[PDB]
């Protein structure tokens, strides 16, 4: 499968080199190859998979937003022909393909083999995120279903995280941050977004006293993102 | 105006 | 040729949209399609071609330098196996392919149809630049010939520029800047680099009085790059 | 340490 002939450990090593070189497309292709070896991923390997695809899809989303804004201004205007729409559609189809690829890795077979809370929550958060990126560009018959798929993945991850992880766990925090962004941006539920961000921040605050200095730094960095959104939204 | 989702330090 | 079915004007329009979206790979593919329509390029179109490929190859060169540095440190060290070399070679072969593509557009048939000094100097400068990027990674039997090909293209462009353009012309300035970098970095001729940068700066200084405010701004910006190199080198 | 070649404003 392009990477089928490369050793798992060599794909992991090359994904780390690609990260250092800021070659995120290559990094994602190496990590897809590693997942397709069929073994579960370690904590560090899950992080490499997520960093790779978030950077690839992040560049696509930024480009889609530039193009979408030009297309909307063109629809306010001298008719420039079909090119702005065509090129926005090109970038959109590419973005959808990357999201479908990640969702396919999660469904075949990362989630079903993930039994520990840390891995299962991590993958379900990714599933919510990539359906959220699909929802950002969705306009047709399936838009509500894409939004519900994001909601359902985030909700399952939240339910496990609240039962199995402390309120300062960084994955639990990042999940709550992203589900709160889903509520605000995608589900048109700003009050739910604000409530979730506040409750997550406050419950983490109350558990910081249990942490080492390094864990404190990890948790407080994500708490600051929650507070930055609360400042933006209130 | 766009909010922060999780990102690397 | 992937872009063979798209109108020339639509490829140009999409290259401008890709620039705004920072999608430089797409921008270069659109501009390759436009060149392959067979017509000469206007000033603005030449700029789009150069911006597109310089950004694509610039990302490749930055990644190659990160990887080359890791490989050299590995050769000082615990043996990590072939992966760092293999991945540096992958990025290098990609970079070579992009340089070969640009050189191929210049040879088929942009340079031979370019009769005005501004177009011919622009294309010969590009030819020198992309052989220079080949020389940065070259190690084998043809390395001297790659360096000579860069030198020869830059020299022809210099000869035309000195006969046909004023000393403040931005293309003449950028050409001299890049040939001076060639001398310093590639040809091991730092004194030639310093002399060329100084003479170019001084002759431009003396011709600024002829310029409008906007042309003055264009020329002085490039003169500052010459002065930045002189400060680094002396 | 690397010098400046031509680049956009
Ligand atoms: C989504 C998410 C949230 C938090 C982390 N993390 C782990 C350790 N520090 C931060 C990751 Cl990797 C991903
Ligand atoms: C290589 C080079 C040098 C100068 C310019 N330029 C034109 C107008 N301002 C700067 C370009 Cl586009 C390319
Ligand atoms: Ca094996
Ligand atoms: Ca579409
Ligand atoms: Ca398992
Ligand atoms: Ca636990
Ligand atoms: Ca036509
Ligand atoms: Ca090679
Ligand atoms: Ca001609
Ligand atoms: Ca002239
Ligand atoms: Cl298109
Ligand atoms: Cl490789």
């Amino acid at each position: 499968g392009a990477m089928g002939s490369m050793e798992r450990a060599s794909l992991i090593q090359k994904a780390k080199l690609a990260e250092q070189a800021e070659r995120y497309e290559d990094m994602a292709a190496f990590m897809k190859g590693a997942v397709e070896k069929g073994e579960e991923l370690s904590c560090e390997e899950r992080n490499l998979l997520s960093v790779a695809y978030k950077n690839v899809v992040g560049g696509q989303r930024a480009a889609w937003r530039v193009l979408s804004s030009i297309e909307q201004k063109s629809n306010e205007s001298e008719e420039k022909g079909p090119e702005v729409r065509e090129y926005r559609e090109k970038v959109e189809t590419e973005l959808q393909g990357v999201c479908d690829t990640v969702l396919g890795l999660l469904d075949s077979h990362l989630i079903k083999e993930a039994g520990d809370a840390e891995s299962r929550v991590f993958y379900l958060k990714m599933k919510g995120d990539y359906y959220r990126y699909l929802a950002e560009v969705a306009t047709g018959d399936d838009k509500k279903r894409i939004i519900d798929s994001a909601r359902s993945a985030y909700q399952e991850a939240m339910d496990i995280s609240k039962k199995e992880m402390p309120p300062t766990n960084p994955i639990r925090l990042g999940l709550a941050l992203n589900f709160s962004v889903f509520h605000y941006e995608i589900a048109n539920s700003p009050e739910e977004a604000i409530s979730l961000a506040k409750t997550t921040f406050d419950e983490a605050m109350a558990d910081l006293h249990t942490l080492s200095e390094d864990s404190y730094k990890d948790s407080t960095l994500i708490m600051q993102l929650l507070r930055d959104n609360l400042t933006l939204w209130t | 105006r766009r909010p922060s989702s999780w990102r690397q330090e």
